[PDB]
RNA sequence: AGACCUGAGUGUGGCAGGACUACCCGCCGAACUUAAGCAUAUUACUCAGCGGAGGAAAAGAAAACAACCGUGAUUCUCUCAGUGAGCGGCGAGCGAAGAGGGAACGAACUCGUUGCCGAAUCGGGUCUUACAAGGCCUUGAGUUGUGGCACAAAUAUCAUUU
RNA sequence: AAAGAAGGUGUUAGCCCAUUGAGCCAUAAACCUGAGCGCCUCAUGAACAAGCGAGUAGCACUGUUUGGGAAUGCA
RNA sequence: ACACGAGUUGUUCGGAAACUGAGCACAACGUUAUAUCGUUUUGUUAGGAAAGUGAAGGUGGUCG
RNA sequence: AAUUACCGAAUCUUUGAACGCAAACGGCGCAUGGGAGAAGCUCGUGUCAUCCCCGUGCAUGCCAUACUCAGUGUCGA
């Protein structure tokens, strides 16, 4: 090359090729149909929780503990036929986290927690 | 044999000559008076010690005569035993045959 | 009661097991809330084979899909690009080693040598 | 205090669900050798301090 | 031949026209780094002797090492105990500075199985070594049967446990008869030997 | 323009890293103790420290021992020999080797050089059930030398079809 | 009883039980067998005057190591 | 205390994402029988080609 | 479809040499692929902006290798 302006070489851009993209490194199906049953494991029976779906709107769940509220919303509209609204969750000090969904005022929490059964 | 053929040695330091034992191999002039091949005796159950020196006749004289005595007893099979190759068994030979187990090969 | 039995659920498709994999993690999911709600001991204690079921479509989708790509490199000259889950683990030590074609490689006197003056049987009397 | 790390919360909660008393059936097993739990941890006599 | 020609050239290392070769030599060598791969050999005819060939897996690294002696690493020059071990200057270590070059090279770069080195060049400061590696691991190397044994796995560090040319020499190993009676195989195998209190059964 | 040499950047295919560490290999390396004190010496070329393998490691195929009527790679054992060896404030103390009886043992080979040949080589492709010690193809390495043949167990080179 | 064997069983077991033999059955490769045995392919055994390892060895000084002492080995 | 059952809800609060300070020491380089050693903010790494960002323009589907 | 023993087929969370970058953070990237998507657009279906999940590639050194370069290194037109 030439016409060096600069009191110090540095290095020139050669031509770089891109990665080729691996075919597989995992021979383990994954359904994207189960996915949701480990995001939303079971709910609460407890007075604060029965309490809250009778006043307010709310449901209550213990959920896995590595989910945000993102994912716990879209998981409790393809398991349960309804539309949260908001997710406050709670790391439990028994380890576990505990998720508040309240529904979306046309959906009742009575309907669901009793197709749910409890 | 489960053991290969060693020669004759005599032993050195005056405290020992009079005395002889086993050596380690026959020299390649030991195994041409007998007319035989050192790199075919190793294959025929014969030790063969290329630095051995051979320094009298007596000495020399003694392990061909064991050489002499091996070949005769020798039986050597052949390596197709339907077309026989050279002086080998003759399968009334490889079928009598049979081993030593005597702790020096004599 | 409902158990999959595994000779009934090997000549099943791709995707009639993944439909009753979905079958039978919605019905744990719903005996996990039978569990937090009292529950009779009838009901509840189907909780294994339905658990243990769930392991056998698991165990056939994932050994059809192994047998189905240990069937996809070894058929041409595609094994340079074949991923290391499906290559055959040994020892460490055991993939590194010299292979038996190899390690007998010798000289042309070598070959000489063993051709020229072969081992003998022989016998004594 | 109010600070603590996850995965010290986390061995905080291991060790709440492992304060618990052997049960009843437990005593009345085959080979049985287990009495009491040896493992009581009370939070003045013995400190973790995670 | 024409190797006796390049072997004959390389004992006149004192001559005028060896003795400027080296000096410029000598001069490019301390403005590199202490581990510099080379293409081929600077000395062709001494590394083909040593085990080089023009293969594929063959591959030459030039190591540098530090000339002198061994200073202690006691703290201040202060040590202890009996007068015997006061010595902090004076001290030499027991390893040549050839079979260090060959360890630092192999401690460095551990994919590569070396063998073994040959001097180079000398300065007031440093010493040269071309020292000679092999990828166990190429094609070539495992199918041709002269070298192939070094793919094996008992020659993984040769150059730590002194199995080199250069390793045999500090160990004594040039030597065979009533010179070296007292270290062969080792001189630890021999103290355990000779020392080891052997209690017969029936005594 | 292009080449060669010496260096870069990415792509692709690989490898090293930690564990164990009883034994084993390389280094590093004490002191208490003993000498009725103590500094050489001893403990000990041992402990501790650092590095590295294996199922063993290391050694090993004479620049050997001998001084014989000679022996014949290494390793190990009993013995040599606690030595009419030797070392040592010749103090305390330390300390072998050759020979001989054995164990094992198909035990030997490969480069470099020299001489004669000179890419006959190696890697990648691909085709034969084949990542063939096979063909065929490749400037890709390589002539700044890969390979073959002969060199004391030798009687030598090329043909070839039996 | 070719079985006495040594464990169990409510109390000291050859006989209550398990055991304690000849042998039967089934085997991924590897291992072993006229270097097992065919076929294809591929190699090839036997017949018909030159030199051999150079910052090397040695020597000197120093350091260490050794039974090795006008210096055993090493640096 | 003991047994049993519960109890910690966040777009904005504290932290992180996302600052620099006293300092630390990864890479690079040197050293060391040995890296488990040194240098590494006085504007600042490394005998030291560590910028993969892109002004303006050329090429040809879109908005006045 | 007992149970037990054995073993060939699999599963194998978070870490750790720990290796995309960090770290008393269950934290954050750059490419790339898949997903879900109640706003839009579409003639309720499709499609789907951010946001949000999931897989893979990416430490550093080195060996081999098949393209882009640097050099008042030596040439050469
Ligand atoms: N009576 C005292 C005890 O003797 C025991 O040892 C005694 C023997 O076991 C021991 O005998 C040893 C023998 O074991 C060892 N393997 C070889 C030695 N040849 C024997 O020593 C024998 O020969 C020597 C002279 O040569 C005699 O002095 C000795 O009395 C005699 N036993 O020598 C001791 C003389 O009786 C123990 N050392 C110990 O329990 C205790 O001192
Ligand atoms: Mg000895
Ligand atoms: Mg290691
Ligand atoms: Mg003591
Ligand atoms: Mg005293
Ligand atoms: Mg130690
Ligand atoms: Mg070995
Ligand atoms: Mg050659
Ligand atoms: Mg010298
Ligand atoms: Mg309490
Ligand atoms: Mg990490």
């Amino acid at each position: 090359a030439k016409s060096y302006t600069r009191p110090q070489f540095r290095r020139p851009h050669t031509y770089r090729k891109p990665a080729m993209a691996k075919p597989s490194n995992r021979v383990t199906v994954e359904s994207k149909d189960i996915a949701a049953f480990s995001v939303i494991r079971y709910p609460l029976t407890t007075d604060k929780a029965m309490k809250k779906i009778e006043e307010n709107n709310t449901l209550t769940f213990i959920v896995d503990s590595r989910a945000n509220k993102t994912e716990i919303k879209k998981a409790m509209r393809k398991l349960y036929q309804v539309k949260a609204v908001k997710v406050n969750t709670l790391i439990r000090p028994d380890g576990l986290k505990k998720a508040y969904i309240r529904l979306s005022a046309a959906h009742d929490a009575l309907d669901t927690a009793n197709k749910i059964g409890l | 044999p489960l053991k290969a053929l060693r020669p004759q040695v005599n032993c050195p330091t005056v405290r020992h000559n009079m005395k002889r034992r086993l050596g380690r191999g026959f020299s390649p002039a030991e195994l041409k008076a007998a007319g035989l091949n050192p790199q075919y005796a190793a294959t025929i159950g014969i030790r063969v010690d290329s630095r051995r020196k051979n320094k009298s006749e007596e000495g020399m004289n003694v392990n061909v005569q064991r050489l002499k005595t091996y070949m005769s007893k020798l039986v050597l099979f052949p390596m197709n035993h339907k077309k026989v190759q050279k002086g080998e068994a003759s399968e009334e030979e490889v079928k009598a045959a049979t081993q030593d187990r005597s702790r020096f090969g004599d | 009661s409902h158990h999959m039995k595994i000779k009934d659920l090997r000549e099943k498709s791709k995707d009639d097991l993944l439909k009753t994999l979905t079958e039978y993690k919605k019905e744990l999911s719903q005996l996990r809330v039978v569990q937090q709600t009292g529950g009779a001991e009838t009901r509840l204690g189907r909780i294994r084979p339905i658990r243990k079921s769930i392991a056998r479509i698991l165990t056939v989708l994932n050994q059809n899909e192994r047998s189905n790509l240990k069937m996809f490199y070894a058929d041409r000259k595609l094994r340079c690009k074949t991923p290391k889950v499906l290559r055959a683990k040994l020892t460490h030590r055991r993939r590194l080693a010299l292979k038996e074609n190899e390690k007998n490689r010798k000289t042309s006197r070598q070959m000489r040598q063993a051709h020229k003056f072969p081992k003998r049987v022989y016998a004594v009397k | 205090g109010r600070f603590k790390p996850l995965a010290v919360k986390k061995k905080y909660a291991k060790k709440m669900n492992q304060n618990k008393p052997v049960p009843y059936w437990i005593r009345l097993r085959t080979g049985n050798r287990i009495k009491w739990n040896e493992k009581r941890r009370h939070w003045r006599r013995t400190k973790l301090n995670y | 031949g024409a190797f006796m020609y390049l072997n004959e050239l390389w004992k006149k290392k004192s001559s005028d026209v060896m003795r400027f070769i080296q000096r410029i030599r000598s001069w490019e060598f301390r403005h590199q780094h202490t581990v510099v791969r080379l293409r081929r050999p600077t000395r062709p005819e001494k590394a083909r002797m040593l085990g080089y060939k023009t293969k594929q897996g063959f591959c030459v690294f030039r190591v540098r090492v530090r000339r002198g002696g061994r200073k202690r690493p006691v703290h201040k020059g202060i040590t202890y105990g009996k007068p015997k071990t006061s010595g902090v200057l004076g001290m030499k270590l027991n390893k040549n500075n050839q079979a260090v070059a060959e360890q630092r090279l192999g401690k460095r770069f551990g994919n590569l199985r070396v063998l073994n080195s040959y001097w180079v060049n000398m300065d007031s400061t440093f010493k040269w070594y071309e020292v000679i590696a092999v990828d166990p691991m190429c094609k070539t190397i495992r199918r041709d049967p002269r070298i192939n044994w070094i793919v094996n796995s008992v020659h993984k560090h040769r150059e730590q446990r002194g199995l080199t040319s250069a390793g045999r020499k500090h160990r004594g190993l040039r030597h065979k008869g009533h010179k070296a009676s007292k270290l062969r195989p080792s001189y630890r195998a021999a103290w355990r030997r000779n020392n080891r209190i052997v209690f017969l059964r029936k005594r």
